[PDB]
RNA sequence: AGCUCGUGUCGUGAGAUGUUGGGUUAAGUCCCGCAACGAGCGCAACCCUUGUCUCAUGUUGCCAGCACGUUAUGGUGGGGACUCGUGAGAGACUGCCGGGGUCAACUCGGAGGAAGGUGGGGAUGACGUCAAGUCAUCAUGCCCCUUAUGUCCAGGGCUUCACACAUGCUACAAUGGCCGGUACAAAGGGCUGCGAUGCCGUGAGGUGGAGCGAAUCCUUUCAAAGCCGGUCUCAGUUCGGAUCGGGGUCUGCAACUCGACCCCGUGAAGUCGGAGUCGCUAGUAAUCGCAGAUCAGCAACGCUGCGGUGAAUACGUUCCCG
RNA sequence: CGGCCAACUACGUGCCAGCAGCCGCGGUAAUACGUAGGGUCCGAGCGUUGUCCGGAAUUACUGGGCGUAAAGAGCUCGUAGGUGGUUUGUCGCGUUGUUCGUGAAAACUCACAGCUUAACUGUGGGCGUGCGGGCGAUACGGGCAGACUAGAGUACUGCAGGGGAGACUGGAAUUCCUGGUGUAGCGGUGGAAUGCGCAGAUAUCAGGAGGAACACCGGUGGCGAAGGCGGGUCUCUGGGCAGUAACUGACGCUGAGGAGCGAAAGCGUGGGGAGCGAACAGGAUUAGAUACCCUGGUAGUCCACGCCGUAAACGGUGGGUACUAGGUGUGGGUUUCCUUGGGAUCCGUGCCGUAGCUAACGCAUUAAGUACCCCGCCUGGGGAGUACGGCCGCAAGGCUAAAACUCAAAGGAAUUGACGGGGGCCCGCACAAGCGGCGGAGCAUGUGGAUUAAUUCGAUGCAACGCGAAGAACCUUAC
């Protein structure tokens, strides 16, 4: 990834609508051995999302390295994925697993900052939180532990999913911090969206 | 290695015409060194002026030399400055007079002389190889009318040691077939680490036009 | 006749085979026959006749559809798994060797007779029909 | 005869699929299937030459029917009839009939036809390989020389020779050698070039210049092997020509080191060649001359082409090689 | 101021001199060595070395594993131990609630005050995760006292079986023996030769000895805890399964050490010794065979009595228990229906298959799935299952089990290729069928080598060597 900046007399950069937060993860040639030499290909972990805690995962195939980041970036547009979250914040604490990546994604309290390494770093920072506390626990790799952290944010519910799945009025859900919580993130939510519509 | 032979010499009996045009017994080895002497002396200002094609028709001992460029206001500069300099020291090199006839090609890269030229000048020119290429075509696949295209350029690529060939297309490119109207042409970037030989085939049509 | 892998899943690359038959059949009533060589001639009767008898509903289709109804889940199992990927809902027949949680909207039935198949076909045109009717 | 790509699907991923299966092909040629559907570079086709005919076609080319030659022949008035020369066009497509084919591709036979199934041969080298070759064709990055690693000339060398390899040519003879008579080519080459009749030589050649920038003139009307005849009688020879001596001619300022050719003599090895190994499937192999480029001359037995005469064998994939 | 890891250019040496935490940088164009500019990070400091915690979920209580990656004892029985179905009562030991006492000060944390600020110091809380006393609770664990029948075991009726041991015996075949019949070969091999023969072999017939192994049934089949078990019959004995529910009434599970069983080879003493056969000869093959192949051949293989304790003792899967879609074979047994067929059931053993699981292959009601109980075991590769020491053993050896040192890996599964003296299907003057040659002779050209003042320079498997040269007397021409 190399000579972006350029200035073009040509028809369009045909730059528009979904101006999204793309995070390129990982590169890594992929080499094929045939006869008489080496075929070197190109893999690239891209991740894709908006603020609000949509989430993409893209994984790019190409014999250049921004034309395997733009597949990804297509892959993972084709393919997006909900993430419920309280304020800027998790849920609750999980564990995910991708056949051999754990990670651990437990919420705390505001102000503590997103810290969790790279591949979970990438995936947390184009997404809606701002302060949780991850950890990726095995497998030592990117591709894994994006996967076992979109797995771990599939294990994600609402705390009025669970007050459904029960059959039970909310307060009787969750305690009461965290009602607390929701009170707090609403009220931001309104205070900022009502300085949006004036 | 890949022993291909140059197509506009593959098809210069069929379909492409020769550049110089003329009959010659017993004076063929004069007109040989003139024409030799000549496209030297048309290489250095014109290749920076635009140069494609040098044709010389040559008539009872005139001469007449056409030259097909890409810019009509480079090649002709002050009217008779720019031109009658070039052409009078052709007309004093060779011991004939010039009948100099300039003209421009309608689309510049469409040319595959020109966008070689373009493709190596901007190559020497210290940007990224995969770009300028890939911005070689996607310009040229267009535009007009132009079936195929294909990119290859070897030679100390970023300024690396090892010399890796590079090959990039788009559409169809078929060298075996003799109806093909193939614009072919070679040129060569200047480096500071070296010499970057650039080859683009162009494809236009099908087309016999017999 | 046979189920093409990737229809619906892949719309942008058989969808040019349709406009390449309608230049076919375009160039049919053109009458261009003699004046080419009669290999092309005979190679273009293979790529209509091939293309015509494979290809007949998506010549009408062009529009990426809302529903899908399936005859035999099991045989047809590659258009009941691109019509599930897309979000598609499946309208279908099911033997006793079908799984149904693939089928949103089932009718459950024997496939193997021509006349219950045949009938639920009548069942399911003619209630097409009686949405057309309204509109 | 393969090498890929796009988009879809499969897989955590490298990747796969397509491109595998059934049949077919000179061929990923082509059909039928199949989570693939398509494309692209190859293969084929387009181009040149060879094979048949039609139309056009008349000099420098042909000469039948005419006329005139006599010595020498199309040599000459003439003629488009035959060639031939070069332009356009027809013609081979499994097109037509029989059988196998899944009623598909394709294969076995037959007819017509100059030709039958990619008719013959070319030109045409895919993605890449081998750090293959070339900084001496050229161009060139960097390093080195700049009082020499530049440059000018004479002489020498690149041709030396106890050897070893490699590709060729002439042979070892009677399907042959030598003398005499005689018949048939194709293509080419030519300006300070090709150079005829005639004369002088034994012969390289000398003297001379006809005539041609060449379907015309010259390379003789072109060949050699072929055919008819005579002689040689199986031998180190009338085989074989190396070597060496004498005597010349031509080219060039100059043939010593180092040119070719001719004449006279000289007359060696060599009796079909160990292990091994090479080429070739039809106008091919084998053998026979001819021309060309480079070139003042030639180390040309080389290279590139042209034609002449012209075979044997292929049961078949076990074995060696790719 | 390569990468991690904020920060790059030139000059100088070109596998040297040096660098480096690991990966790795130096073979005349190093952003990785040395010097320079320049940048970055810190700053009265900044780097190095050492020692500890961290990252390391890499000893995993929180928080790991054991089919193939390290890792399931060869298999059972059982001592301590750990663990415990249903239900009534009681105790208050575990558990829990509350209050009292205590946990010195300092530190630590929160607030505040004081020193120009801060470090620092002080005041007041909290912390002091605990322990002892009093009072309360009784669901769960436990103790005691009882009750129950589903687990466990017993009785009764059957049933299947190479389960084991002992004893007696059967035939086919191989070898030798005596006797016929009868002649020059037999045997053996890719091809042969040592070898047995011509003194009567091999061949065939009759009889005799003796030993071992059990054709056919017999296989993806039965039984056993695992090793393992197939001629027959008899004698003694072990386990399993089903049916009824008659009895006992939790007597269950696992099991550190421990005892027992445990293929083959091997060991001791005494028998036996046909076939096969390590070692051991000769023969052959081969460069050479201390090998394969051949001819012979001792211990052994066999039995009696003991040792030994090991195996790819493998389902590479410890034992128990409950549950989790199915489909189809076959083994043992009960019953409802058609009337042997089908169903249902309990126990067994295979093949395919969802969900789920796995790194992947795979597993998949006979789990590698979902959970509970107990045991074994693993902690990078070598060094090494080795030394030292002890224990067992007649010995061979087994068991238990390290460190220095060294490496930046050693591994598992799958992928693309190449490759195979792998398989299949195909082709080419690839072989076969022919014809003509080369290799021996003379010369012509080119190369190697040696010469030389100079023998200019290039091109050395196929794809260099009548090749750059389509013309070396001078010129060409580079020497």
């Amino acid at each position: 990834r190399g000579r972006r900046d350029d200035r073009g007399g040509r028809g369009r950069d045909g730059g528009d609508k979904s101006n999204y937060i793309e995070r390129v993860v990982s590169i890594n040639r992929v080499s094929k051995v045939v006869k008489g030499g080496r075929r070197f290909s190109f893999t690239a972990l891209v991740i894709v999302g908006d603020g609000k805690g949509m989430v993409g995962v893209g994984y790019g195939k190409a014999k250049e390295v921004p034309a395997a980041i733009a597949k990804g970036v297509e892959e993972a547009r084709k393919n997006f994925f909900r993430v419920p979250l309280i304020g800027s914040t998790i849920t609750h604490p999980v564990q995910g697993e991708a056949a051999a990546g754990v990670v651990m994604l437990r919420p705390a309290s505001p102000g503590t900052g997103v810290i969790a390494g790279g591949a979970a770093r990438a995936v947390l920072e184009c997404a809606g939180v701002h302060d949780i506390l991850a950890k990726s626990l095995g497998s030592d790799n990117a591709i894994n532990v994006v996967h076992a952290t979109v797995a771990a944010l599939k294990l994600l519910q609402r705390p009025e999913e669970v007050a459904a799945r029960r059959g039970l009025p909310i307060e009787d859900v969750a305690p009461a911090g965290m009602l607390k919580a929701r009170r707090e993130s609403e009220a931001l939510a309104a205070a900022a969206a009502r300085e949006g519509s004036a | 290695m890949g022993q291909k032979i140059n197509p506009h010499g593959f098809r210069l009996g069929i379909t492409t015409e020769w550049k110089s045009r003329w009959y010659a017994d017993k004076q063929y080895k004069d007109y040989v060194k003139e024409d030799v002497a000549i496209r030297k002396l048309l290489a250095t200002g014109l290749e920076r002026a635009g140069i494609a094609d040098v044709e010389i028709e040559r008539t009872r001992d005139r001469v007449r030399v056409d030259i097909h460029t890409a810019r009509p206001g480079i090649v002709i500069g002050r009217r008779g400055t720019e031109a009658d300099r070039i052409r009078a020291d052709l007309e004093k090199l060779t011991g004939k007079q010039v009948q100099l006839n300039i003209l421009e090609v309608k689309n510049p890269e469409s040319q595959a002389q020109l966008v070689a030229q373009g493709v190596a000048e901007q190559l020497s020119n210290r940007v990224a190889f995969r770009r300028a290429m890939r911005k070689a075509i996607q310009s040229a696949m267009r535009q007009p009318n132009v079936k195929g295209i294909r990119v290859q350029c070897s030679g100390r690529l970023g300024g690396a040691e090892m010399s890796r060939s590079e090959f990039y297309r788009e559409g169809r490119v078929p060298l075996h077939t003799l109806r093909a109207d193939i614009d072919y042409g070679l040129y060569e970037a200047k480096t500071t680490f070296g010499r970057i030989g650039v080859k683009v085939w162009i494809y236009k049509g099908d087309i016999v036009g017999g | 006749q046979r189920w093409l892998g990737g229809m619906l899943t892949n719309f942008s690359t058989v969808h040019k085979r349709l406009q390449r038959l309608k230049e076919l059949e375009a160039m049919e009533q053109t009458g261009g026959f003699e004046g080419r060589t009669k290999k092309e001639i005979l190679m273009l009767t293979r790529e209509k006749n091939k293309l015509e008898r494979s290809l007949g509903g998506i010549r009408d289709m062009q529009k990426v559809p809302s529903a899908v109804w399936v005859v035999d889940t099991n045989k047809e199992h590659i258009a009941v798994g691109e019509a599930r990927k897309l979000g598609i809902p499946v309208i279908a027949i099911l033997d006793t060797n079908c799984d149904p949680d693939v089928v949103d909207y089932p009718i459950p039935g024997n496939d193997d007779a021509i006349r219950s198949a045949a009938l639920l076909t009548k069942v399911i045109a003619s209630a097409v029909a009686e949405g057309l009717q309204a509109r």
